[PDB]
C-alpha cells in the first residue's frame, strides 16, 4: 500500500532517455564504422566513400 | 492452479498520452461524454461522437481520444467520476491509439489530424 | 490505504469501522428484586402456615 | 446512468457452521467433490451427488453441505484449493443453510437426518 | 499483506517484485575510437592535399 512518488517517475523517465540515447550512438558509431552514417530511419547523411573518392 | 496458471489482470494504461495540449482555463481540448450502456472505456480509445467508440468502417466520425478508464458496471471511473472524457481539439498525443476490429488506423488518424490532434512518433 | 475498487494497482482510503451493536434492556434485573438462593437439589419444596 | 453509490460486496461466509463431527486421521464426515464448471460455491450450499447445487424438487437427492468458498472464472477455493469439499456423514451444524430458490427446506433436512447430518438451532 | 484475488475481506500476501530490463549493447562506444570535437558551427570544412 505505497503510492508512486514524482520523483521516481522524474528518475525513470530520465534514465530511459539516456539510455535512448546511449543506444542511439552506438548505433551511429558502428554505422560510421562501416564507412556510411545512415539514421536508422534509412536517411543518408555522409558517404564518406563518395566524399573523399 | 487449476489448467496451470491464473493471471490477475495487466494494469489499465495511465494517463500519459498526453504530451502538449491547449492550457484554457476551462479546458479546450477536453470535451464531456456521458458514458452510453455498459460500456467499458480505457484511455486512448478513439471514441464517436455519442460517447461510442468507432467500429469498422465509421473511421470518419473519430471525434475523440478517451484519456480516462471507465468501469462499465458501477458507472464509476478510473478517478472515481460520473462521466467519460475525451480530447477532440488541437493538441499532441503519443500514438498508442486502441482500435476495434477492423478499423484501419490511417483514417482515424487523417480524421483526427484534420480536427487538430497530431500523433508524436512512439518508439 | 487498502486498495482500489476492481484495480490492483489503485489505492483508496479506509476510515471506515462503523460498529452496530443491538440494544439490550436491564431495568427490572437492575432494580435487585430477587434475592439469590443457590440449592443443591433439582426441586424444593416451602410450606404455608396460616391462623387467620 | 449512475446511481447512488457502489457496493463492494458482502464478506462470504466463514467455514465456522462446523459444531461437531467425527474427526479421524483423515475426513471421516467430509467428501471432495470435481467443481461443476462455471458453479460458484459458498459455505452452507447443499450440493448432490455429481457436485451441483440442490434445485427444486431434487430434495431428496441432498447428498452434503460445503463449507468452503469456490470462484467459477478464478476456479480455486477461498483458502487456495483445487477441489470443493463438503461435510456428507454423520456430523452437527448450525442452521444457516443457503438453499435454492424453491427448495423446500424441510425436505432437505430430513434428507441430511438421514444420513446423520443435524442442525442445532440457532438464534 | 494485501486484498485476496477475489475477495475484499481476506488476505494474500505479496512476496515480491520481479524487473525486466531489456538488454543494450554497448561495445563500440567503449573501445574509445571517436575522438570528441565540439563545435561552434553547424557545418564543418575539410582540406583534401595529395601529390603523386
Amino acid at each position: 500500500n505505497e503510492l508512486t512518488t514524482e520523483a521516481v517517475v522524474r528518475a525513470k523517465k530520465l534514465m530511459k532517455i539516456r539510455t535512448k540515447f546511449d543506444i542511439t550512438r552506438e548505433f551511429l558509431f558502428m554505422q560510421a564504422l562501416k564507412g556510411k552514417v545512415i539514421d536508422a530511419n534509412g536517411v543518408l547523411y555522409a558517404d564518406l566513400y563518395k566524399q573523399f573518392d | 492452479a487449476y489448467q496451470g496458471f491464473t493471471k490477475l489482470g495487466e494494469r489499465e494504461p495511465l494517463n500519459d498520452i498526453i504530451l502538449w495540449e491547449e492550457i484554457t482555463p476551462t479546458g479546450h481540448s477536453r470535451k464531456e461524454y456521458a458514458p452510453v450502456a455498459s460500456t467499458e472505456y480505457r484511455v486512448g480509445e478513439v471514441l464517436k461522437a455519442d460517447g461510442s467508440k468507432v467500429a469498422a468502417g465509421q473511421e470518419a466520425q473519430a471525434d475523440s481520444v478517451c484519456i480516462v478508464n471507465f468501469y462499465a458496471d458501477l458507472q464509476l471511473s478510473y478517478h472515481g467520476q460520473l462521466k467519460v472524457v475525451g480530447i477532440y481539439r488541437d493538441a499532441e498525443l503519443k500514438d498508442l491509439l486502441k482500435l476495434e476490429s477492423g478499423v484501419d488506423a490511417a483514417a482515424v488518424k487523417s480524421a483526427l489530424k484534420a480536427k487538430g490532434i497530431d500523433f508524436v512518433p512512439t518508439g | 490505504l487498502t486498495n482500489s475498487e476492481k484495480s490492483r494497482f489503485f489505492l483508496a482510503d479506509l476510515t471506515g469501522e462503523v460498529q452496530s451493536i443491538p440494544n439490550t434492556y436491564g431495568y427490572i434485573s437492575g432494580l435487585g428484586l430477587f434475592r439469590s438462593a443457590p440449592q443443591t437439589q433439582t426441586t424444593f419444596l416451602m410450606d404455608l402456615t396460616d391462623w387467620d
